[PDB]
Formats: C-alpha cells, structure tokens, sequence
C-alpha cells in the first residue's frame, strides 16, 4: 500500500491508497434495513398523536384533506351567508 | 509517521456527532437538548481540543520530518471516476489545521457566552462545529472532487450562519446574497476542475504536481484553455477571500454574530482561497498570465478595502473591510509567487483580526447595556466614543490588535508585512509603491477605528449631547427653593424673559403659542456605564493576544518548514504618518499628547472647509455606496435577473404555455362553431 | 443563582439505615455522611481536610488522565516505551533533579498562593478589576477567576453550583481510588492498567488479583 | 383563514421578490429574533431524559404491547445482522408485524378527526361507530343536514 | 464531422502497429470510453505507475461477495495502463520497445486471466492470481520509476 511518489517541485508523498466498496451483499443489507425503518415509521408514527391535523383550526373550519378546502370554505360560506340573508329577507328580516 | 497519518482522517470527523446529536436533538426534541444548554457548548471545545491536540502533533511531526502523507481512501469505483476522499498532509495542512482549531476553540469559548443571553444556542454551534468539520475536511483534502465537495458545504454554513438571525431580513438579504456569491465562485472552480480534468485526467492533489511540470510543453493542449482554466479556478478564491468582483457578500456578513465576523473571516473561510491558491501554486506558476491576474486582482481590491473602511459608522462593517483588505494583501503576495510569507501573513492576520473581533463584540456587549439593542446604535463606531475608562481589557487586547496591523516592530506584527513590501518592490514598481500607500492607508484607517472606540469622551452619554443625561444628572435646580416649588412647560422664551423689543423686522410674536414641555427627572437616574464582560470574553482575548504577541517574531524556520533597516523605517514612517493623520484629527484634545500650538494650527490652516468639502464627501460617499459596486450589482446583475425572469415566465405562461391552452381553445371554439352551423 | 445550596438531612448516605453524623450535615459537596471513625469532627479541620480532598481528587484525577489517555495513545501508536511507573526512571533532560527542584519552586508559588487563600481567603485575589464591576467574593479551593472559571461554569451555568461541586467531589473520589489501583496493581503485576484491564475482561474468573 | 366577511385587498402588494417583513425602522433588536431574549433562570430541569420521555409520551397513541414491539422492532433487525443471517426470516416478520399492527389499528376508539368535515355539526358525540357494527345510519350522502338526534 | 459533435459509430482508439493485443482477439479489458489525455511520455509513464500502484494498493478491495467491483476497478485502471503503455511503445526508443512491449503482453494476459477469475466469482483463482500480479505490479512500478 505504500508507494514512494517522486515529484520534482516540492516534497516525496507517501499515498495509502485503501481501495474498498461495501459489499454487494451489504448494499442489499442496507436496503433492507432502512425499507424496515421505513416500515417501522410509517406503522408508528401513522399511529402518533398527530397535533395539527386533529384541532378545531384543521377539521373545524374545513379540513377535509385536500388543498382546496380553504377555496370551498371562502367560496361556500359567502353564498351561506347569501343564503342566510335571503332566507331573513323571506321573513322581512 | 507509522501510525499516526492511517488515523488521520478523524480530524475532520471529530467535531461532526455534536452538530450530528443537535441536528437529531432541535428537530425531534426541543426542550431536551436545549435543557442541556450548555453542555453541548463543551463538548463541541472539547472535540475541537482534540483536533487542535492532534494537528499540532502533526504540525511538530512536520517540522521535524520532511515528509507528506495522502491517506487516500476509495469513494466510488464504477467507472472513470475511481474517486477518492484522502487526506493530504502537507505543511500547509499543518497551517490551516491549527489556523481551523485554535481560532475555532477561541470562538467557541467566546460564543459560550457571546450566545448566552440567546434563544438561538445550540443550532449556533451546531453550525459552528458543522463549520469546523467542513472547513478541516476541505483543508485535509487529496483531490478537487473533496476541495468542491467542502467547498461548498462551507458555503452553505456561510448561509446558515450570516442568518443565523433568521427573523430580521436584512440578515435574509446578507445570507442570500452571501450564499449567491459563494455559489459564483463554486461555479468558477467547477469549470475549473473539470477543465483540469480535461487538460489532465487527474482528479487528484498527486498527479497534477507531475503533470504540470511537462504539460504545457505538449501540442494539444491549448495555452488560452489553461490560462482561462487557471482564471476561473481563481474565480472560487475571489467569492471566499471577497476579491474585487465578488467582493459584496463580505459586509453584509455583519448582520449575523461577532464570532461569525470573527470565523467566516479573519480566519478559516477567508483562508480558503488563500489555501486553494497556496496549495495549487505548483499549476499556477506554471500557467503565466495567471500569476499577473492574481496580482491584479488584489492590487485592485487592496484599494477598495482600504478606501472602503475609511468612513464606516459600524464597527462590524469597517473591520470588515479591513479584513477585506488585508485578504487583497494575501492574494497580492500569491501574485508574487511568495510560497512562505503569503502564509505567513495569513497566519498573523488570522490571530490578529480575530483578536480584533473579539474585541469589538466585548465594545457592542458593553454598549448594549448604555443603548439596548441595536446595531445603529450598538454597533455605530461614531457614539463609542471612548472605552478606555470603562473596560481596560478590551482595550488592551483591542490595541494590541490593530498593532498587529498597523506594523510595530517590537511589540506587534510587522515583520509579515516587511516580507510583503520586500517581495514586493523588486518585482515592479507600480505594484509596490500603491501597496505600500495601501499600508499607510491602512495604519490610518484602524488608528481611526481605535479613536473612535477607545479614546475620548462617551459621545453617547456626554452632557452637550444627551437631553435625558441633563434631565437625570440634575435630580434639583440651581435655587432650591427659589424660582419654582421645583418648571414644567417652558413656554416660548424667544424674549427670555427680558420684556425686549422688536425693531423692523418679519414677526416677534404671532398666534404660535407653543412651550417646549420637557421631560422629568428622578427616574430610571442609573443609566449603568459600560462594565465589563465576563471572563468567557476576555479568556479568548488573553490567549489571542498571547498569540499576536507570540506569531509577531516569527536562523529562522522559514525555509526548514517549507535593504534592511531603510524599507523596515520607510514602511514604519508611512503607517505612523497614518497614526498620526488620525491622530490629529480623531484624538481630543485634552488626551492628546501633541504640542498644543501644532494643535492650534491644524485647525487653524484648515478652518476652511472647501477644499476639505469635496474630498470628504467623496470618501464618505464612495465607503457609504460602497464603491457604487453593490448599488450596480443590486442594479444590473440581481435586478437583471428578476426581469430576465419575469420576461422568462411572460414567455412561458403566455406564448408556450398559451399555445398548449390555445390547442383547447380552439378545439372548444370550432365545436361551438360547428354545433351551430 | 450562586449560593451553595447544601444538601438535605433526608438525602443519600455511604451506609443506607444509618444515622449521618452531625459534623456532615452537607454544606460540602459530595456529603454522604461517610465518617466511621470521625476524623472532621472540628470544623475549623474539616474546612482544611474538605480543602485537602479536594485538591487530592484534582490532582488524582489530572494523574489518571495523565496515566491513561497517553496510554491509549501508546496503544494507538503516538508514544514509545510508555509505563508510567517507569516514566520517572527514564531519561530526559536536568537529571530529575533539576527538574525536581524546579518543580518545588514553581509549584511553591502556586500551592503558596493556594496556602495564603486557605489561612486568609482575600490575600493572593486575582481576576483583575474593572471600573462598575464587582468580582463576586468567591470561596476557598473554589476561585472562580478568570484563569479558573473562563467558561463561567462555577457560579451555576449550566447546572447548579452544588450538583456541579458534587460532579467534581465524586468524579474525583473515583479517580483517587483509580489511582490507588494504579499505584498497586502496577507493583502486585509489575505491567500496565490498561493491559491488566484487557486481561481481566479476557478472563473474569481466573485472571484477578489472586492470580498474580 | 376564516374570513365570515370578504377580506381587505392588500392596496400596497410589496414586492414580487421581497419579502413581507418590517424594515429596520420597526425591528426591535433582541426581542423580536429572539438573540437577546433567553434570560435564564426561569427554565426547567428534566435532562435530557425527564424530557425525551416527556416528548414521546406527549405524542403517541401506543398501548403497552404495541409499542413494546415497536420498540423491539428495530433491534430485531439490527439483531438480524450482526448476530445471524436469516434471511427471509426477517422479511416475513416485518410482514406479520405489519399485519399485527393494522390489525391492532383497528381500534376500538374512532375519533371523529378521522371523519369527514361534513360530519362537524354538533353533538358528534351521541354519533357511536365505535361499539356499533355496522352502523347503517345513512347520513353520508351530504346532500342535506340530517338530523341524526336518536 | 461537423466540429462538435462527430457522429456515427463512436470509435474507440486504435493500436499503432503494436503486438500489444491478445491476438485471438484485442483485449478482455477493455472499456469502452474512457478520457485518456494527451499529457506527453513521462506523463504516460507517470500514469503507468500511478495506476499500477492502484491495482498495487488494490488489496482491500479483494473479498467474498466484492468480485464485480474488483472486475470494474481491474477493467477500468487497466484500461487506462492499456492506452498509456500503447503510447509509451508507441513512442518508444526502439531498443527499450521490445521488452517494456513484452512486459506489457505478459502484464495483460495476467490481467485477462484474473478478470476471468473474478468474473466467475471465484476467489481462489482471484487470489492466485493476484499474487504473481503484485508481482508483476511491483515490477512495472520500479520499472517506471
Ligand atoms: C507525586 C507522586 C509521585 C509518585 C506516586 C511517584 C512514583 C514513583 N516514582 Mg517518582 N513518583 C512521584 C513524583 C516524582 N518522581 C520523580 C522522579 C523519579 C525517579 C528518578 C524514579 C522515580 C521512581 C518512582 C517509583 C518508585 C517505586 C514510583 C512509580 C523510580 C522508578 O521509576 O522505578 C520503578 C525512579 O527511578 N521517580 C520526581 C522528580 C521529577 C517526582 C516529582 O514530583
Ligand atoms: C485525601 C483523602 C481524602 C480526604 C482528606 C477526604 C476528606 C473528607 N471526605 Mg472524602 N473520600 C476520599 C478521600 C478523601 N476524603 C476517597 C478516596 C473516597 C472514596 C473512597 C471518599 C469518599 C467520601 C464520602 C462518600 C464522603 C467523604 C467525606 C469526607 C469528609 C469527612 C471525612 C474526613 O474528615 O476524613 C479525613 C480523611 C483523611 C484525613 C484521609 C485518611 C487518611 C488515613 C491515614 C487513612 C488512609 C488509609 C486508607 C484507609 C487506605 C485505603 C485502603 C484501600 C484498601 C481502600 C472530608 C471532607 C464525607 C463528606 O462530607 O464529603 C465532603 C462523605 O460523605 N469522602
Ligand atoms: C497530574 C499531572 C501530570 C503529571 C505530574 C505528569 C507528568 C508527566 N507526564 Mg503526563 N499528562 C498529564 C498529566 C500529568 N503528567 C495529562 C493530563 C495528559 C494529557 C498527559 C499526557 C502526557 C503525555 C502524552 C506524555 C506525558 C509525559 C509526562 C512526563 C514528562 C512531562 C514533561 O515533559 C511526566 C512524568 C511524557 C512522558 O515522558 O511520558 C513517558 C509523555 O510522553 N504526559
Ligand atoms: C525576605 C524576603 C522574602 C521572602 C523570604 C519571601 C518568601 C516568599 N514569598 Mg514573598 N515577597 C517579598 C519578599 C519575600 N518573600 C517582597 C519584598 C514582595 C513584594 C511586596 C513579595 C511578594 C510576594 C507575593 C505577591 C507572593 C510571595 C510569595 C512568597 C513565597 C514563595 C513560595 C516559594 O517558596 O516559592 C518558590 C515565599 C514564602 C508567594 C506566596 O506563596 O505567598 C504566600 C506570593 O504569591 N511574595
Ligand atoms: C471532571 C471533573 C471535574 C468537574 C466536574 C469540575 C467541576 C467544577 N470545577 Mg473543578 N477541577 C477539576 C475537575 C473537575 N472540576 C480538576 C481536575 C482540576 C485541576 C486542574 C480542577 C480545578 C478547578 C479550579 C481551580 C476551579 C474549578 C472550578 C469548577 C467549577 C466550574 C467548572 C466546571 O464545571 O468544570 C467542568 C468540567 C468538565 C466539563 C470536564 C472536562 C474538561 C476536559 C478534560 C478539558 C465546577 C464546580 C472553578 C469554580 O468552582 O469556580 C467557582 C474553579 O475556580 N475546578
Ligand atoms: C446505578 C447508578 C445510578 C442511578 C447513579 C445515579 C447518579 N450518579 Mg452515580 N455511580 C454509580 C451508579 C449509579 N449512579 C456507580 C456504580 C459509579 C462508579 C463508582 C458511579 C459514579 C458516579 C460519579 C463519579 C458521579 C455519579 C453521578 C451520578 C446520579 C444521581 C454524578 C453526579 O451527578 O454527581 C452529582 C458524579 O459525579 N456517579
Ligand atoms: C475503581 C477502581 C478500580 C478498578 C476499576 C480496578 C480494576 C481492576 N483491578 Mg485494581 N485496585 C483498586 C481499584 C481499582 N481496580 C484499588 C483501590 C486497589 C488497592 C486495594 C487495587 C488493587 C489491585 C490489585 C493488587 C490487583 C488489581 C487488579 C485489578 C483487575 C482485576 C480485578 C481484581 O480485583 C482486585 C480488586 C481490588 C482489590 C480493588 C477493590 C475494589 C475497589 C476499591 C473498587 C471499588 C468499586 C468502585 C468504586 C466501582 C467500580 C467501577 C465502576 C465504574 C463500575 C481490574 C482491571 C488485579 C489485576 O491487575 O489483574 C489483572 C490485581 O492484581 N487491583
Ligand atoms: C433518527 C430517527 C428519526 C425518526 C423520526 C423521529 C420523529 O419524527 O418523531 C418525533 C417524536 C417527538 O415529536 C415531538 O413532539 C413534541 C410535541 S410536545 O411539544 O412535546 O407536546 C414536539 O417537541 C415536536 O412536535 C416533536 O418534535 O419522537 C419520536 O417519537 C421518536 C421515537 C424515538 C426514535
Ligand atoms: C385536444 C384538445 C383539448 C380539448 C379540450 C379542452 O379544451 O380542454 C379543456 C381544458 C379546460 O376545460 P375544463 O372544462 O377542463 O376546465 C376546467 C374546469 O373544469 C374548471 O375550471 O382545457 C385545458 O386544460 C387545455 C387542454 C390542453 C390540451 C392539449
Ligand atoms: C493525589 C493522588 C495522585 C496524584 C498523582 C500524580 C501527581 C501522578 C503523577 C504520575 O502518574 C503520572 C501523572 C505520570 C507518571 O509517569 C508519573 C507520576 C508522577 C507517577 C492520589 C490520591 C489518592 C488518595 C487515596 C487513594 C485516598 C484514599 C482515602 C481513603 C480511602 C479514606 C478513607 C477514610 O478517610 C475517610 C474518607 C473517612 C474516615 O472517617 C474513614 C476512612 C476510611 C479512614
């Protein structure tokens, strides 16, 4: 492993050269390990008292889910309130 | 030598598991690792004090032998690449290793207090130690592929901590404009690698040390490829030592910590460029044109810094600037050729700014109690005023610092730039004489900042100034009893009180009835004069001083590792008429020690102020828009970019994205069409 | 914040069930009550005898750091020829004589500076002073100073003052007690701690202190 | 957000690059970002496992079996190297562990954040899927407010 | 052949006259395309013994289940020795031309023979092999420096 480099600009270098690759097998191993970490975490912390999507600010308001419960909400609860406003019109309000 | 190089590849991985434990402890678990406060603190300086320990074995090991070792390891073998992630110990290695630990170790040591009263700890030093194992792993480095590799992960810590401070966005326009800048350069020694890898084949800190020394005298390489090559491998140099084009991430680094100004420069990170170029001046003397392009690009920015730190307000800025300067300094000495004294200023400029920093947080530290917190007001260098009354440490170390810089003999470092200037006349002389007006220039800039700090009256709590000193120093009048039972709502006395009258003229009295209704006294009287700070700030300031005392005389080991008295006296003679330019015109006269009729006539042949009205304000205004450079880069590069990109989404969302819409559109109207045909 | 808060009547003692004399009620750290015999009986002694354990454990534990650590290092390959027990016979230079008599000088001053902060506690102050700034009146074998307490950890940073005087008092005790075994089994073996470690964790059974 | 009435047009949209910060005029040093705020002795012991124990027991939904195996999940791969090669041993215990496990996810609570936001009415909690098998209680066809009140 | 970017077959570089081939076939090792530059002799000599100490200081590499690596670092730093000793015999001094020429021949059929062997995943053969091809590293490193 040890070689002597002869350059003529500034000093003699001792160069280790450890050639090495983790085993075929061990990139397999690796692999199936971290497929079980990524088991393991889905299964528990799927099963983790989850803060934000579980309050009065995320499924109260909306919070079906998607992306355009916020889009609904603000385009629903405007014809609601229309609706409401028609139906106190109905009794003279 | 048989057993100590096979381990030394943990001295980049030594301080990685407490930013590695952090990283895992801030993000899953808040309050349990910052429960453990401080304990991280000394864990990072504790396995920064084994980097430190093992780099001066091998410092010592380097000395006494003559040897270099390259440990190299394999990375990747598929094809072509055959990539390796060694360590190569050169005595270069052995400079920047302890120049990385004991600045690293002093900063920590400062920052376990400097970061005490913070909210924002342990991310600090999880960058801080995240920083010491990039920058150990880019100076411990055997090829290119791990010089870009730490390159750029330097940058990034560069990002994260200039905002670190992430909830003011002046810091989110520095880091923004840091990282950017950072990522010119990586673009630069991108091109620049890879066309040494075409120009060589080498990858590789070994072969290309016996590849240039025959290469340019071959057929098919190109002598144009290797100088343009050899520039933009310089390009990466300029965005870290902030060099003159990419010079305008360096003073905004100011919004982030002190230790920060104190570690991304005067330290570390500013010497990575000077370690690039220092570590591939064996392929830069070699390329011809390159050396005079490294020599003008600090020619260049060694009068920008020096004209830029002239008429700072901040303290932070106008250090910056000097550690800009300094940096042009070291890259002028890379353009000589200068393999020994260009690491060796670098060395004495590292411990010396550093010292320097270090004392201008234990000034804004100080000040913080007299103004709250600000840094207009915190860290403005006009309303210092003088601390030499109040934190005598401080300054002690402070003056020894800009000692360092501004070249005394005895007791300073000046013997670094002795070697600058002596390397630097005999090579050409328009280079040599500005340098040396540089220096003049530079011995004035920090006597100013000196003044300004340490010597003279508060500025801030002086009774012409300050309304509420008036109003708090006199809890009672003049009288007593006399005048008032006291008088609030002081009416308009434009008359005082005399019954005169007026003459022709415009108005005596109108129907303005208002009375300067001024503020009380006896309360929040205190006002605590600056004390000083604990013993985790002056500690690092003692051993920088030990230091910038120690590196200052340094049969010689100068060749072993790797004009006299006229030049020596004209280099002193120009930087104490720059003491004493500043001297003059900052130092009071009640401490000064000049005669007072010299004194009587320096005002008195310059009462004028006309021939004095244009050269300050053109000093003022060029260290204030910063040579116009960052308003044209704000102008013309950035803003160049933002219409470039807003005409690039015209282009798309509009007549691309309007042809595929426009398919539809069609499709619809020729079936409305033909539905009603 | 910096008080000393000692420790209670019901905390953990050296003998659980047993009563804790009445000279240990625990304003010193590490206090488990361990008095067989009684030797701090008068407090104006046991001030100097908790003064004498602590710099005892100090210096025991700087020792077996001093013992192991470059013992490590001999393992990985950094010293020559190392046994501490054998690092006194070998050469340097001034003759361990020299060396000896220049130690005690130097050593005089610092331990003598020591001495006139144990008879009287403001003699030898140090931690210079600073314009409005009070430098807290610290306590005997405690400083604090500047050169002592850099990282300001003796007034109760990161942990309280008391549980950190207890870390240092116990650890040290430790270390005391590791030293003795250095100081025998070095002479019992005639070979190296390190070396007798690996040994016993070889063999737990039959490679003790019976088997010489 | 909520916004019963429409909201308020920003008249001055800042800038397209900018950001929506306050400027340095308004910026309270220390205070705002928090670098001179941490003024100690107000803060509480619990090192570093009074207080990771103190985080996972704030978020989990786990009994003592489950999670007792999930715990011993992770060894028992990290045992499966390094103590044997078993090979498809391995795979085909994480299988039955994910089987046990959505089998134990059949919980016995239903928690009516796993619902639709249609379900958020009031008085959700006279609503029992949790005990009654299959429930036939036809309300999520969310056409029209059933009042479900038996 | 417009400039930038020659199209078509995709040559690999051929051997100057030289018997440096198997010659019931080229080669076993050969890489398809690989960047050789255009250094000079000593700086084909110097990457000669730069890659001959890598299949030197290959030693780590050789194990169970780790054959297919050590064929892909043998086929690569081969093939650079390949086009470096076809430029060195190809600028050779016409005396030293025939036995660095041999060397060469008896370097690569022990090359071609330890790629078969680490290409039937067989680590006997592996081993045997890689004894007397130290060897012969050993000597056309000394050789080249
Ligand atoms: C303070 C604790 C201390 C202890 C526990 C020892 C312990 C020892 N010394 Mg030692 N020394 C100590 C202080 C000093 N020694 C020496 C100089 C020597 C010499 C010259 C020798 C010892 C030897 C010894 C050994 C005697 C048996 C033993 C290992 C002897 C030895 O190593 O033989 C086994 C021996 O020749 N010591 C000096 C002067 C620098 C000391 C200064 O404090
Ligand atoms: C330099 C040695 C030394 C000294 C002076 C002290 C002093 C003290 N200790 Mg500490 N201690 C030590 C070593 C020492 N300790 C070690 C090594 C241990 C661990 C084994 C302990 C464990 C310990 C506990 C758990 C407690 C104390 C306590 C005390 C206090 C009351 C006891 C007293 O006055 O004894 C004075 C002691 C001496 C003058 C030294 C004894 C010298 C004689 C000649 C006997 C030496 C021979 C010895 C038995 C050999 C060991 C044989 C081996 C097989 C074990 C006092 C401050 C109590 C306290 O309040 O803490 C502050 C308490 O609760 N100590
Ligand atoms: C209790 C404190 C103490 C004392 C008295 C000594 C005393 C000694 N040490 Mg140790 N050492 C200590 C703490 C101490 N060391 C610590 C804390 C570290 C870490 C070391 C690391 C260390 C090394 C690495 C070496 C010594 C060596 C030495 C010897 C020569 C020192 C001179 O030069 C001397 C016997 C040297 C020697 O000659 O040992 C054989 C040596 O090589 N020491
Ligand atoms: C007759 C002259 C005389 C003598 C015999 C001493 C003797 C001593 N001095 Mg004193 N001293 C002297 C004059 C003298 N001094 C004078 C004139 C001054 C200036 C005021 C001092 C200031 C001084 C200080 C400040 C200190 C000593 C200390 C010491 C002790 C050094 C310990 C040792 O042996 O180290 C070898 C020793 C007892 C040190 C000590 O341990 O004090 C208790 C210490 O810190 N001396
Ligand atoms: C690991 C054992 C240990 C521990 C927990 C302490 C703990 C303490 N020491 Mg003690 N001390 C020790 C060993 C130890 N010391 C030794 C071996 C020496 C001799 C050099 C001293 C000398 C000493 C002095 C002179 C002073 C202290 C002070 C202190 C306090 C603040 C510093 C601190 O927290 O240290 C933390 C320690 C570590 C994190 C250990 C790792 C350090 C590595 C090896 C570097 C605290 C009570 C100061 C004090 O109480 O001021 C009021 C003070 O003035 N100690
Ligand atoms: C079991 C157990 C438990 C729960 C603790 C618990 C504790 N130890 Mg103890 N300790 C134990 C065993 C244990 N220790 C053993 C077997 C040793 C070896 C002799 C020690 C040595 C030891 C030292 C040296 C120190 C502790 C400290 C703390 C903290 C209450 C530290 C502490 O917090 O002191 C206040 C401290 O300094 N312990
Ligand atoms: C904590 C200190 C410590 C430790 C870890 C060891 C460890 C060891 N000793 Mg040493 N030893 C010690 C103290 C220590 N000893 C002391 C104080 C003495 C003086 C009486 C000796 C005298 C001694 C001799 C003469 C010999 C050993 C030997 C050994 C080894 C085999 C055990 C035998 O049993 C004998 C152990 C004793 C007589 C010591 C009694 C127990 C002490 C007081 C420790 C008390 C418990 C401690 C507080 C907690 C344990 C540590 C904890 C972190 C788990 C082993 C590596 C043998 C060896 O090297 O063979 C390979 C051997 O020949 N020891
Ligand atoms: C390496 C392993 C990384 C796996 C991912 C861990 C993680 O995401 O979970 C973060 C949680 C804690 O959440 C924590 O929960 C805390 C909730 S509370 O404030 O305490 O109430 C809170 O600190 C925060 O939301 C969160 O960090 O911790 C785990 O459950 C990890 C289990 C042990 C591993
Ligand atoms: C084929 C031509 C596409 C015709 C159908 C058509 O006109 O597109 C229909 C679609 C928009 O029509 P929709 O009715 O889907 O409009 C969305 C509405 O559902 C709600 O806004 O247009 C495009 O997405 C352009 C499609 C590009 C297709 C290429
Ligand atoms: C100070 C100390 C050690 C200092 C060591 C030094 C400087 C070592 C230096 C070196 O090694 C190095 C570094 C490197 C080597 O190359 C050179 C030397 C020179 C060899 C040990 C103390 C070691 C001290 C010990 C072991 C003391 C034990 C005391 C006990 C057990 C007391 C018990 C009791 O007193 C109580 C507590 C209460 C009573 O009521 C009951 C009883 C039972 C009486």
């Amino acid at each position: 492993a040890v070689m002597v480099q002869q350059i003529e600009g500034m000093r003699d270098i001792i160069t280790e050269k450890h050639v090495w690759h983790l085993s075929d097998k061990a990139i397999k191993n690796v692999y199936m390990f971290y497929i079980m970490f990524t088991c393991w975490g889905c299964l528990y912390f799927g099963s983790a008292k989850d803060p934000f999507y579980d309050s009065e600010e995320y499924r109260g308001d909306g919070g079906d889910g998607t992306g355009y419960w916020v889009y609904e909400t603000v385009c629903i609860s405007p014809f609601l309130i229309l609706l409401g406003k028609k139906e106190k019109n109905l009794e003279m309000h | 030598m048989e057993h100590t190089y096979q381990y030394s590849w943990i001295i980049p991985f030594i301080p990685l598991p407490v930013p590695i434990l952090l990283g895992v402890g801030l993000l899953l678990f808040p309050t349990a690792t910052k429960n453990l406060r401080r304990m991280w603190t000394f864990l990072s300086i504790f396995l920064l004090s084994i980097v430190m320990i093992f780099s001066i074995y091998l410092s010592i090991q380097q000395i006494f032998l003559s040897c270099i070792h390259q440990n190299v390891w394999s990375w990747t073998i598929n094809n072509e690449f055959s990539f390796e992630f060694g360590y190569f110990i050169d005595p270069l290695t052995s400079i920047m290793s302890i120049l990385i630990t004991t600045v690293g170790i002093l900063v920590l040591i400062y920052s376990d207090n400097y970061m005490s009263h913070d909210q924002g700890y342990l991310r600090f030093f999880a960058y801080m130690g995240f920083f010491n194992t990039s920058m150990l792993g880019l100076v411990t480095s055997s090829n290119l592929i791990q010089v870009y590799f730490f390159w750029e992960l330097v940058g990034m810590c560069s990002y994260l901590l200039i905002g670190f401070w992430f909830t003011r966005p002046i810091a989110a326009n520095a880091c923004q404009k840091a990282f950017v800048t950072n990522r010119v350069g990586d673009f630069g020694l991108l091109l620049g690698i890879l066309g040494l890898y075409w120009i060589t084949g080498s990858f590789e800190f070994q072969d290309l040390f016996e590849i240039f020394n025959n290469l340019i005298l071959n057929n098919r390489v190109n002598l144009l490829f290797l100088t343009l090559c050899a520039f933009l491998l310089f390009v990466g140099p300029i965005a870290k030592s902030a060099q003159f084009p990419l010079h305008v991430w360096l003073p905004d680094a100011m919004e982030g910590p002190t230790p920060i100004s104190a570690l991304i420069h005067a330290a570390t990170m500013v010497a990575a460029g000077i370690f690039l170029v220092a570590r591939l001046l064996p392929l830069f003397i070699v390329i011809p044109s390159i050396m005079y392009i490294i020599s003008l690009i600090g020619i260049i920015t060694v009068l920008l810094g020096a004209t830029l730190a002239l008429a700072q307000k901040d303290i932070k800025r106008g250090l910056a600037y000097s550690t800009m300067s300094q940096l042009g300094y070291m890259m002028l000495a890379l353009g000589m050729g200068s393999y020994r004294s260009a690491l060796f200023h670098l060395i004495t400029h590292a411990y010396s700014k550093a010292l320097l920093f270090l004392g201008s947080g234990s000034i804004i530290h100080s000040m913080e109690a007299i103004v709250g917190y600000s840094p207009d007001k915190s860290q403005n260098m006009i309303l210092m005023g003088g601390l030499t009354k109040h934190v005598p440490i401080t300054k002690t170390a402070f003056l020894i610092g800009t000692l360092s810089l501004c070249g005394i003999p005895p007791l300073a470092c000046f013997w670094s730039k002795d070697e600058i200037l002596n390397d630097s006349l005999l090579f050409s002389p328009i280079f040599a004489i500005i340098a040396c007006s540089t220096a003049g220039l530079t011995a004035f800039y920090m006597f100013r900042i000196y003044l300004l700090t340490f010597e003279g009256h508060l500025n801030t709590y002086f009774l012409n100034y300050s309304g509420k000193k008036s109003g708090s120093f006199y809890s009672l009048s003049l009288w007593g009893k006399e005048e008032e039972k006291k008088l609030t709502m002081n009416n308009t006395k434009r008359a005082s009180f005399f019954c005169n009258k007026t003459y022709k003229i415009s108005n005596n009295v109108r129907n303005q009835i208002f009375i300067t209704v001024e503020n009380f006294g006896l309360n929040t009287r205190t006002f605590y004069y600056p004390h000083e700070s604990d013993n985790t700030i002056l500690f690092p300031m003692l051993i920088l001083v030990l230091f910038t005392l120690f590196i200052g005389a340094i049969n010689q080991e100068g060749i072993d590792f790797d004009e006299f008295l006229r030049n020596a006296t004209f280099s002193v003679s120009i930087a104490f008429f720059g003491i004493f330019i500043a001297y003059c015109l900052y130092k009071p006269f009640y401490s000064s020690l000049l005669n007072l009729t010299l004194l009587n006539s320096f005002q008195k042949w310059n009462s004028k102020r006309i021939h004095w009205e244009k050269l300050i304000n053109f000093v003022y205004n060029w260290s204030y828009n910063r040579g116009y450079i960052d308003s044209f880069f704000k102008t013309s590069l950035i803003e160049s970019i933002r219409r470039l990109a807003k005409q690039t989404t015209f282009f798309d969302k509009r007549i691309i994205d309007g042809i595929t819409n426009g398919v539809g559109i069609t499709s619809f109207f020729v079936g409305e069409v033909t539905k009603y045909i | 914040s910096s008080v000393c808060e000692p420790l209670p009547p019901d905390r953990p003692l050296w003998f659980p069930g047993s009563s804790p004399p009445e000279w240990l009620d625990g304003s010193l750290p590490g206090d488990f009550g361990f008095d067989p015999l009684g030797l701090g009986s008068d407090p104006d002694t046991l001030k100097w005898f908790a003064q004498a354990e602590l710099i005892h454990s100090r210096w025991a534990m700087l020792a077996v750091t001093g013992i192991i650590i470059p013992e490590c290092l001999e393992r990985l390959g950094f010293i020559e020829n190392f046994s501490w027990y054998d690092a006194g016979s070998r050469e340097y230079f001034a003759d361990s004589t020299t060396l000896f008599v220049a130690q005690m000088v130097l050593m005089g001053w610092a331990e003598g500076r020591r001495w006139a902060d144990l008879i009287k506690p403001g003699s030898v102050d140090i931690e210079p002073k600073y314009p409005h700034k009070v430098n807290p009146k610290p306590d005997v074998g405690y400083p604090g100073g500047l050169w002592f307490d850099f990282m300001m950890w003796g007034r109760g940073s990161p942990e309280p003052v008391m549980v950190l005087r207890t870390k240092e008092i116990k650890n040290g005790r430790l270390a005391m007690l590791a030293f003795l075994g250095f100081c025998f089994q070095a002479t019992y073996t005639s070979q190296d701690p390190i070396e007798n470690l690996m040994a016993h964790l070889a063999d737990p059974g039959h490679c003790n202190v019976f088997s010489a | 957000g909520l916004s019963q009435i429409e909201p308020d047009i920003n008249e001055d949209p800042i800038g397209q690059f900018e950001t929506n910060s306050i400027e340095m005029e308004d910026f309270k040093y220390g205070y705002y970002d928090g670098a001179h705020t941490y003024y100690e002795g107000e803060v509480q012991k619990g090192t570093f496992w009074g207080a990771i124990a103190d985080d996972i027991a704030a978020v989990d939904q786990t009994n003592g079996f489950q999670g007792l195996i999930s715990c011993m999940f992770l060894p028992a791969i990290a045992l499966g190297m390094y103590f044997d090669a078993p090979g498809e041993y391995l795979f085909i215990g994480a299988a039955l562990f994910t089987v046990v496990f959505c089998i134990i996810e059949m919980d016995k609570p239903d928690q009516p954040h796993n619902f639709e936001p249609q379900i958020y009415k009031l008085e959700r909690g006279a609503r029992d899927k949790l005990i009654n098998d299959y429930n036939t209680m036809s309300i999520w066809d969310f056409n029209d407010k059933y009042g479900d009140v038996w | 052949d417009n400039g930038f970017w020659i199209d078509g077959p995709l040559p690999i570089p051929p051997i100057y006259n030289n018997i440096v081939n198997e010659k019931t076939g080229t080669r076993t090792f050969i890489k398809k395309g690989v960047y050789v530059a255009d250094i000079g002799t000593k700086g084909r000599m110097y990457r000669v013994k730069k890659n001959a100490f890598d299949l030197l200081a290959m030693e780590d590499l050789i194990g169970p289940d780790t054959l297919n690596y050590v064929k892909k670092y043998l086929r690569l730093k081969s093939t650079f020795l390949f086009y470096d000793f076809d430029n060195l015999i190809s600028a050779a001094a016409s005396e030293d031309k025939q036995p660095l020429t041999d060397l060469a021949n008896r370097l690569f059929d022990n090359f071609e023979k330890l790629e078969d062997a680490a290409k039937t995943k067989n680590l006997a053969e592996t081993e045997s092999c890689y004894k007397d091809t130290k060897f012969l590293l050993q000597e056309v490193m000394t050789r080249m420096a």
